[PDB]
């Protein structure tokens, strides 16, 4: 197995997920117009958040420790049992919070209390989201790129079918339910694929508790908590700087660039958690880690650069196809943003190493470094160049950050503190 | 987009007529509905008239007692309420939405109607 082959499997599943999302999104737009989209905005962002929140964000830790103990049946059972207990316990608590406070949640999502029933349904749907994401994370712990990809492919296709029946039956609220069911229905193929492929015995998923492993998986919850604040906060007051001196139109130009660039990054690095994270988890010697990091960088940097150059060449086609023709001025932002994306992908290689070593301390330092650099550059370039400055700030940020990642890796590899 | 008229303090057993006017242009394509919300509960479905064949739907608590109708000439809808019992005391609101928002069986869900009126009070002594 290799990063390239894992990328081939993961690209196929990600492309189907993108095609399914574009299909469902256009069905929702044609069916319910801007009023339906504006009312679905918060609810859809909640569905995204639940993809990590429903299982308490331990998924990367599940992958990390399954990889570490993939040849240790006793510890592996403890790992999967504790992970099952943590996902079951948290998802159950989440379901109770949702059903008990369905009225305040509906008010915060839609502006009135008319969606309590949908919120109570989501309380059960997020269990499928949490459990499905756990099974995928287990497969990734075994570096099963094919099982992961086949599961997501079946789930996307059945998700589109479920969305069609759901909105045809129940109108707008049925459509929203289908949106929540898109990431939840993966649990059906994921469970089938995991058992059928002989990855682990089914009994491993029985909830158990191990205090040590629970504390270790909690480190990945804490990284998920930190990540959901720092850079999101950064982009929020980046938009603040933008609006302070420019129009909302320019703000929309930048937000459109950022959101499509983030989706581009998620598609491009999706195989990192499938291959890179479990592989680096198993390696402990500095020579072996360096070899894998160098080999990964030698593959991903030219591949992402070639892909991003192609995207920039077709930026007008990418805008006309992927986004609503209401700006068409974001083309000038593509170059800077795409360069920053190439270096950010390179910086992800070091970032997944930190994940693979469960280093909460280096995770904090990586996040604060990215936040502060983004802030120094945004505070400099945004007031002078608007959305173009925001793209320049993002690019300059990850030029410096990737260089910093290299330097810190060299100091760590040579054991500068010892 | 929607304004309500009628209602108030009415003696139990007496009749009452609510009416709702709509602005805009395209009105014959909007499904029209009445909802009510009593003090302490949530918005519940009352009655609904379609945009096409003039079909009607009623909650089981108001069937036979309440009758919804519409007039596409003046873009208004009405709710006749006979045999008013104390359980009918609530704020009544008219709602408008397109048939794609209701689907096949979602016509009773208030979240499928994005356009609402201010609500008129009905108190059955
Ligand atoms: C160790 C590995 C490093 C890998 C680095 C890979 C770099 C190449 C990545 C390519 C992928 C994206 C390709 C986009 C091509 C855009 C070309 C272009 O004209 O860019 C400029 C700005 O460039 C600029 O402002 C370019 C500034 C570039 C500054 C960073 C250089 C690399 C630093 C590396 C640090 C480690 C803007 O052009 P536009 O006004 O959009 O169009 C002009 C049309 N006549
Ligand atoms: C680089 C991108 C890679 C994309 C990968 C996925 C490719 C497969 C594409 C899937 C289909 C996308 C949704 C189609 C809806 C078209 C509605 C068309 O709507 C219309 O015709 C009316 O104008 C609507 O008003
Ligand atoms: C919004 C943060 C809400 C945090 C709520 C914490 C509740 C208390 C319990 C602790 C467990 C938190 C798990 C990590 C959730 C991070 C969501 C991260 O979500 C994401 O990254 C989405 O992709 C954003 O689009
Ligand atoms: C510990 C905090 C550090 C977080 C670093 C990012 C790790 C990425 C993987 C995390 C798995 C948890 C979320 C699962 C949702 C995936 C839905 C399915 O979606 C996909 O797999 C699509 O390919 C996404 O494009
Ligand atoms: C036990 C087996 C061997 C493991 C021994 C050490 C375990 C913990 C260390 C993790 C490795 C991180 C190396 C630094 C890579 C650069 C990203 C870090 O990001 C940065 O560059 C920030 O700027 C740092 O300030
Ligand atoms: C995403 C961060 C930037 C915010 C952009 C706002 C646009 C709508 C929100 C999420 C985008 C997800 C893909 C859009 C098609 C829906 C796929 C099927 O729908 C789903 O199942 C998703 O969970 C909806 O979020
Ligand atoms: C500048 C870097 C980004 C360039 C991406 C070019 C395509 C690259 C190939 C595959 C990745 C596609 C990810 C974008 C999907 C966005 C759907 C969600 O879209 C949306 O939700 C829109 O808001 C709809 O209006
Ligand atoms: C938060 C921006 C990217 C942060 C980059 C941190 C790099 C260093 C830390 C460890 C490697 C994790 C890479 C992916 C983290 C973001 C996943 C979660 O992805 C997200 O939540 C995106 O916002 C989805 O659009
Ligand atoms: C299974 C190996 C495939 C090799 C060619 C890949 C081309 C994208
Ligand atoms: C490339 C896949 C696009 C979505 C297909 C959906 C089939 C139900
Ligand atoms: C009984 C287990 C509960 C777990 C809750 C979530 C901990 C991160
Ligand atoms: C609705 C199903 C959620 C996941 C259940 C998992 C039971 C082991
Ligand atoms: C949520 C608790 C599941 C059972 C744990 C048993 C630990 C020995
Ligand atoms: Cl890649
Ligand atoms: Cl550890
Ligand atoms: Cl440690
Ligand atoms: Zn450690």
């Amino acid at each position: 197995v290799s990063l390239a082959k894992a990328s081939l499997w993961t690209a196929a599943s990600t492309l189907v997920k993108i095609g399914a999302g574009l299909l469902v999104g256009k069905l929702l737009a044609v069916s319910f117009g801007p009023a339906g989209l504006g009312l679905a905005a918060n609810f859809r962002q909640l569905i995204t958040v639940l993809g990590v929140l429903a299982g308490a964000g331990i998924f990367n830790g599940v992958t990390k420790y399954v990889a570490q103990y993939h040849d240790n049946p006793q510890q592996l059972r403890r790992v999967v049992g504790t992970s099952s207990a943590m996902v079951l316990g948290f998802s159950t608590l989440m379901a109770l919070v949702f059903v008990l406070a369905a009225a305040p949640i509906s008010q915060g999502l839609f502006g009135n209390t008319d969606y309590q029933g949908l919120v109570r349904l989501v309380a059960l749907v997020q269990m499928g989201i949490a459990w499905g994401n756990l099974l995928l994370a287990l497969m990734k712990g075994f570096r099963d790129a094919a099982g992961n990809a086949l599961s997501l492919i079946v789930g996307s296709l059945i998700g589109v079918l479920a969305y069609y029946v759901s909105y045809r039956l129940g109108g707008y609220e049925g459509a929203l339910l289908g949106l929540a069911l898109i990431p939840a229905l993966v649990v059906i193929p994921a469970a089938i694929m995991l058992i059928k492929r002989g990855v682990i015995p089914l009994s491993y998923l029985k909830p158990s508790w191990d205090n040590g492993l629970a504390g270790q998986l909690s480190k990945f919850t804490l990284m998920a908590l930190i990540t959901s604040v720092t850079l999101p906060v950064a982009y929020i007051m980046m938009r603040k700087l933008l609006a302070a001196q420019y129009s909302w139109d320019e703000v929309g130009i930048w937000q459109g660039v950022s959101s499509i660039s983030d989706a581009y990054l998620q598609f491009i690095t999706a195989s990192f958690s499938v291959y890179l994270l479990p592989t680096l988890s198993r390696l402990t010697e500095k020579r072996d880690i360096t070899r894998e990091v160098v080999k990964s960088l030698k593959f991903v940097l030219p591949a992402v650069a070639a892909a991003s150059f192609t995207v920039w060449l077709l930026r007008d086609f990418a805008i006309w196809l992927l986004l609503s023709n209401k700006f068409t001025a974001m083309r000038d932002l593509f170059a800077w943003q795409l360069v920053g994306d190439v270096l950010k992908v390179g910086a992800y290689v070091f970032g997944y190493l930190v994940i693979a070593k469960a280093s909460l301390r280096f995770y904090i330092l990586a996040e604060v470094s990215q936040f502060t650099l983004l802030m120094v550059f945004a505070h400099w370039l945004i007031p002078a160049h608007g959305a173009l400055g925001a793209a320049q700030a993002y690019m300059a940020t990850y030029i410096v950050y990737f260089s910093l990642c290299c330097g810190v890796f060299l100091l760590w590899r040579r054991r500068a503190l010892e | 987009q929607l304004v309500e008229s009628g209602g108030g303090l009415v003696q139990a057993g007496g009749s009452l007529g609510l009416s709702c006017a709509a602005s805009g242009r395209t009105f014959s394509n909007y499904v029209m509905a009445w909802f009510r919300q009593a003090p302490g509960k949530e918005r519940e479905f009352v009655a609904r008239i379609s945009e096409s064949r003039g079909t009607t739907d009623y909650a089981d608590s108001v069937k036979g007692r309440f009758t919804i109708s519409r007039d596409n000439a003046k873009n208004t809808i009405y709710l006749q309420m006979n045999s008013l019992n104390p359980g009918d005391t609530a704020v009544y609101s008219c709602a408008a939405t397109l048939p794609a928002w209701t689907g096949i069986i979602g016509g009773r869900r208030p979240g499928n109607y994005p356009y609402w009126g201010q609500g008129t009070q009905v108190t059955v002594s």
